[PDB]
């Protein structure tokens, strides 16, 4: 009973001395692995590290080509072989600039304006209009206004012919052209100024359209000639601002007959419904659907005067 | 006979158990509560190692405006913070910068931006001298308003400056909706041949004049040696700080993670470490040293800005 | 953080 | 003297074996005191690469197509770091046993 | 059971040296009975002999030319005598003292 | 285990120190003690022995007065009590005899006689018939008054009560100052041939009559066992006795130590041996019988006289 | 240490256990050894036992011879040598009785009295000396009177002369002799008879003495004649007791002139000395010293008349 | 003492 247990006793701690010193073993292999762990790990972020050291891609900026020229054409007639973006620089041009160039049959058609879905506010002031603003891309689906001093620069360099796309909630697509379109300088505003309407299925709504409300129809509409005005300065022959009613720089005169900088209307045609007031300001395009159908698509595009089928009649 | 044996045993019976037992418990609990740390970790980065197979874009359009600096974009209707192009030297290509429009009155170029830990700063001086990291993200639509990480190259802020003086700004934010700003009337760097030395004027702010008054909360040479003006640019690569300039155990980049104007170190560390939550401690710290977004003037060097940006502007 |  | 000594065999014999089951008992000692410090170091580094790891991952959501995200807390880790070090009591013995 | 051999054993070792006192104890008490009843029967005859010696010894004053006389004493031997025969504790004999 | 031993080893060292050691130690005594009585005795005999190198002698005169019985010197003038010389038959010599001349009247001739065991009485039937031992010794000066153990011959004793009728006279005395009587006014034997048979008649004194009423203290047959008279003389070589006539081992006189008219043994007893003292016991008895100077009827069994006579005288 | 005592304390109880074999033996040859001298001792108590049977020698009673006769010379003449205690058996004697015989020159002398030492009373009554009393012995050295029957008897068988030796305390020897002595039988009392004085250095005592003191002493102590008278029969020819006044037996006349019965004064001789009485009693012999004078020894012997003495006488012319 |  007294040295019985203190024989016994050395048997116990003799033997969880090995349990004691299993499970000591069992630590320095859990620990080992670890280090290793740790390291396989220390490896893994040396390597994620550089992997997530390049930035994204821009893309956008990666499909702007890198001809040139005087304009679109110009453009084609260096290489440019898919619609895009590329820098241009007219002839007075300090700076080329970025601008959207749609090539069709082998002609580089240098878009002006373009509405698409009504993202991009066009109730801009003058200095806003003149140096352009919305936005450009690979594709032209984007609304903007490249600029009108830019496109000062780009018509006064040679003979251009102005062709306008429109696009109804049908979808459909008529157009219309007018030549050797160009702007007076800032000097005498941004005058709008064409030869003729050249052709379209459009409707010449720029030489004016009747509307049967007035005697001057045709007069209170007609854009050749007006200069250019925005809601912050008016230009136009109207005791008011039609720039401002319409809220959205143009060459304004009695108002309008082809109106395509007006507010974006969603769905069909806007309309005066429960008359609040009349304004018409819609994008509209009279000798083709009432002063109150605001378009859907919309593309100002310039081309130089002596192309195409010149010589087919 | 009966004590030693017997007695002895009441205190072997305190190591064996009441003790050395007791320690075999976190011994054991915690090398295979690490074995799971690690087993998560091994599996993030082995998960967005997958995720990067495919590298990031920005399909995001671009604004018909633009100029010479972010202040001429302005005055030209570009009134909206986002990415625009810009052309400050005519025989060198325009190029992407995130502009700010709307701080203290707009026109700000913004030269170096921090906002989320998207972008390394932790980059070679090659890297730092020809820029790095995103302008910008597309904000849904394809529009690129929503700032990104990066450092619009050294270089270029050199030319920036070098055609005419600017006038920088940093704006910064904590992580507890506070923020402070610190711009100073006049910045330009030299030229690479001299390290882009940096040289600044007028503070103003209320940040802390950390660039030229180094972080007020050190006395004496202390103090002194925390000043940025007149210091030159060091990175990973190349040290030209302030410290020991013989020994290269001596290097201000190494230790700090960032390319910046380190001078015997620093007192403001944008390009630094981006903690997240703001504060960390020296335990974390790569080098035990104070890396990341620090701007001791204003929260000391253990807290990492949330918001922190470099912004220049003529006049 | 400056140096010693 | 017959199992006089014998027995007096079996207690010098075990008088020894019991300064023997010391030694290992004490051995255990110095070793626990190691793989204490080793975890108090491998706690640490398993941290550090724990933040780096942090820092780093977020560099991917500006560098990659989809983007992940980390976690990061516990104290049961800053806990159980010094519980495991202050059971340095693998340091007691005893003075007696030398001649 | 590398030191409990020994001990253990050297423990059934005593017993088979104490077990033994007992088988020896054993015949000490087969002799001290057998050397009860001879003491008895040697304390009868030495004293009947005695007192017949006493009773001739007596004859010889009318026999012989000096007479001395033989004188008897104490009894304290059948006192004695009593303890060593009556004190028969003798008998005793355990039983696992066998196998 | 350990106490299944302390058990064992308990009950042990208690018998080896007591059990054993107690029995061995107080016999070793008793055989000690035994031995020291032998030599005791060795050197009593020894004594003995070597002072019988010379026989004793009586060297004292002789009374010049005479006659046939004692009575018969007592009315010659013969009044003190002492060796006498009588001649009872003028065809036979006189010879020596001890006359008590003051007990009872005196005239008593003593036939038997015990004062002190100087005389041998364990005789054959020879020497019984004949007579044996001392009469008298000698005073100091030359007359022998000091009465001596004898027993006048049987055959003697027979012719004196042929020639006429006596009457005995038993005087006994303890050890303690107490003296008894018992005479009988008849007394008479008949001749060898009879075994010399006993003849007594009329019982008177203190003592008891032993003779022809046996011991009272025994109650029927038992009793009637022990009556003497009418008996034949029995002797060590000479069974006579009423004890089994064919059986030779139912001998009163081998056990029993004297010759005597035993009767199916006795309940007077003179003639036994002379045991000191008074008291004895069967232990003591050569033959665990009431052997000894007895007289039943006056001190029971196992008390031997200190004093014991015969007396006889005509009328 | 108890596991280390219980076997220490074994160590200790197994030496002792063999000891206690040991002892047990020494027991055992200690209970050998006394067995044996019980049977030792059983031998020496037969042997006693048979030595101590023997009773003492009665060395007088064997010195007396076997030899016999009408009288102690008869004795002689059957081969009596020495002078001792012999039985002799006078003719009406009934029973042989013993004697002392005195045996000189061939002389049978048959002693009837003798005084030695005053050790036996004489102051005895008539029956007791008829009948005798004293002690006999192998040496005549003892006191006695023989008997006056038997006196009787031997006297009148024969003729016998009486010597009387008488002897004084300076230790002298004379004696005086008388004729045909003899005793009448008790019918005529014990008379004292005699022819005559034969001889003796002694003086005829018997004859009478004169003292002066009267005018008849010689006649008033003249014993021839005289009865015999003891202390309870006066029987002589004194108003008194002569017998009872000596307090002695014997021929008592006008008292005595020779008187061998008296009582035995040690020493010389008694006296009157502080006369407390006359009474003249000791052992005297007047013809050969005062009345007054006790003697030391005396013997009264007997021998036949028919004997003694010489002659020579030659024829002559 | 008689007898059996
Ligand atoms: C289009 O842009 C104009 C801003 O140029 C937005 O109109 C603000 O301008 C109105 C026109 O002058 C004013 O009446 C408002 O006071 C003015 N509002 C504020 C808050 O400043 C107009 O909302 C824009 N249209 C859309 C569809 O966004
Ligand atoms: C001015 C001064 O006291 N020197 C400081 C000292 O206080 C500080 O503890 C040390 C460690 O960072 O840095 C500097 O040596
Ligand atoms: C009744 C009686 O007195 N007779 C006795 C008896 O008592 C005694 O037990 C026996 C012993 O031997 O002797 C006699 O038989
Ligand atoms: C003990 C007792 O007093 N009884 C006695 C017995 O001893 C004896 O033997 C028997 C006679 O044979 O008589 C009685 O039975
Ligand atoms: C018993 C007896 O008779 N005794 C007497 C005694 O009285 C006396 O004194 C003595 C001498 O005279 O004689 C005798
Ligand atoms: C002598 O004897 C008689 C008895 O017969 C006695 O009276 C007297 O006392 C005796 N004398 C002595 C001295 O004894
Ligand atoms: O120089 C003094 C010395 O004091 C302590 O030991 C520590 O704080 C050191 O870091 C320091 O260098
Ligand atoms: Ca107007
Ligand atoms: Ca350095
Ligand atoms: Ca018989
Ligand atoms: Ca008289």
């Amino acid at each position: 009973k007294t040295v019985q247990k203190i024989l016994e006793e050395v048997r116990i701690l003799e033997q969880i001395g090995v349990s004691h010193d299993a499970q000591i073993q069992e630590l320095s292999e859990m620990w080992r692995v670890n280090q290793q762990f740790v390291t396989r790990l220390q490896q893994q972020l040396v390597d994620i590290r550089q992997t997530c050291s390049r930035p994204c891609q821009d893309t956008t900026a990666n499909k702007i080509s890198p001809i040139t020229g005087k304009d679109c054409q110009q453009v084609v007639d260096n290489g440019g072989k898919d619609s895009g973006l590329y820098y241009i620089k007219p002839l007075k041009a300090k700076q080329p600039f970025l601008v959207f160039c749609e090539i069709e049959n082998g002609n580089g058609w240098t878009v002006i304006q373009h509405r698409h879905d009504g993202s991009v506010n066009f109730t801009r002031d003058w200095v806003s209009y003149r140096e352009g603003f919305g936005y450009l891309a690979p594709t032209l689906t984007t609304e903007f206004w490249l600029g009108n001093e830019k496109i000062h620069l780009l018509t006064g360099q040679q003979a251009y012919r102005l062709r306008i796309d429109l696009t109804d909630w049908e979808n459909t697509h008529r157009y219309a052209d007018y030549g050797h379109f160009k702007l007076t300088p800032e000097s005498d505003e941004y005058r709008l100024f064409y030869s003729m309407y050249l052709d379209g299925d459009a409707g010449n709504a720029f030489d004016g359209f009747d509307f049967g409300d007035d005697p001057q129809d045709k007069f209170y509409t007609t854009h050749l000639g007006m200069l250019f005005s925005t809601p912050e300065r008016d230009n136009d022959k109207y005791e008011g601002s039609c720039a401002e009613q319409d809220g959205s720089g143009w060459w304004m005169n009695r108002c309008h007959a082809g109106h395509l900088n007006g507010k974006y209307y969603f769905g069909g045609n806007y309309r005066k419904t429960d008359v609040e007031f009349p304004y018409d300001d819609g994008i509209i395009w009279a000798t083709w659907h009432d002063r109150w159908y605001s378009l859907k698509m919309t593309t100002m595009k310039l081309l130089p005067m002596g192309r195409d089928l010149s010589g087919h009649g | 006979a009966q004590k030693e044996i017997e007695n002895r045993y009441k205190e072997v019976k305190i190591r064996i158990e009441s003790t050395v037992a007791g320690s075999l418990r976190s011994m054991k609990s915690v090398l295979e509560h690490l074995r799971a740390k690690m087993q998560r970790m091994e599996e993030a980065i082995k998960t967005q190692k997958e995720l990067c197979s495919a590298p990031c874009t920005v399909n995001c359009r671009v604004p018909v405006v633009s100029g010479m600096h972010c202040e001429d974009i302005y005055r030209n209707g570009g009134r909206t913070s986002e990415a625009y192009y810009i052309q400050p030297d005519l025989f060198s290509e325009p190029y992407k910068v995130f502009c700010d429009m709307e701080s203290h009155g707009g026109g700000w170029t913004v030269v170096q931006n921090r906002v989320d830990g998207s972008s390394n700063f932790a980059r070679d001086w090659n890297t730092y001298k020809a820029e790095f990291g995103n302008i910008a993200f597309g904000n849904g639509k394809s529009i690129c308003n929503i700032p990104g990480e990066y450092w619009l190259g050294t270089k270029t802020v050199h030319q920036l400056t070098k055609q005419h003086t600017q006038q920088v700004l940093f704006d910064m934010s904590d992580w507890e909706g506070s923020s402070v700003y610190a711009q100073y009337a006049s910045f330009r760097p030299e030229n690479e041949a001299q390290g882009y030395r940096l040289w600044v004027e007028d503070y103003s702010g209320n940040a802390g004049n950390a660039l030229l008054e180094g972080a007020t909360q050190l006395m004496g040479d202390n103090r002194t040696m925390t000043i940025h003006n007149g210091m030159q640019f060091s990175t990973f690569d190349r040290d030209n700080d302030n410290w020991n300039p013989g020994d290269p155990t001596k290097h201000c980049s190494r230790e700090d993670a960032g390319g910046w104007w380190y001078n015997r170190c620093h007192a403001a560390n944008p390009n630094g470490r981006y903690y997240w939550g703001g504060i960390y401690t020296k335990e974390q710290a790569d080098y035990g040293t104070d890396d990341g977004v620090v701007w001791m003037n204003w929260k000391g060097s253990w807290y990492s800005m949330r918001q922190m940006a470099m912004k220049l502007r003529p006049k | 953080g400056h140096r010693p | 003297n017959e199992l006089e000594v014998r027995y007096s065999e079996v207690l010098r014999e075990l008088e020894r074996r019991i300064i023997h089951l010391q030694r290992r008992i004490n051995m255990q000692l110095q070793q626990l005191t190691l793989l204490q410090h080793n975890i108090k170091t491998q706690v640490s580094q398993i941290l550090r690469v724990e933040v780096d790891i942090d820092v780093a991952l977020r560099a991917c959501k500006g560098s990659c197509a989809r983007y992940l995200e980390y976690r990061l807390d516990k104290e049961k880790n800053l806990q159980l770091e010094k519980a495991a070090s202050y059971i340095a009591n693998l340091k007691f013995e005893r003075f007696e046993e030398v001649v």
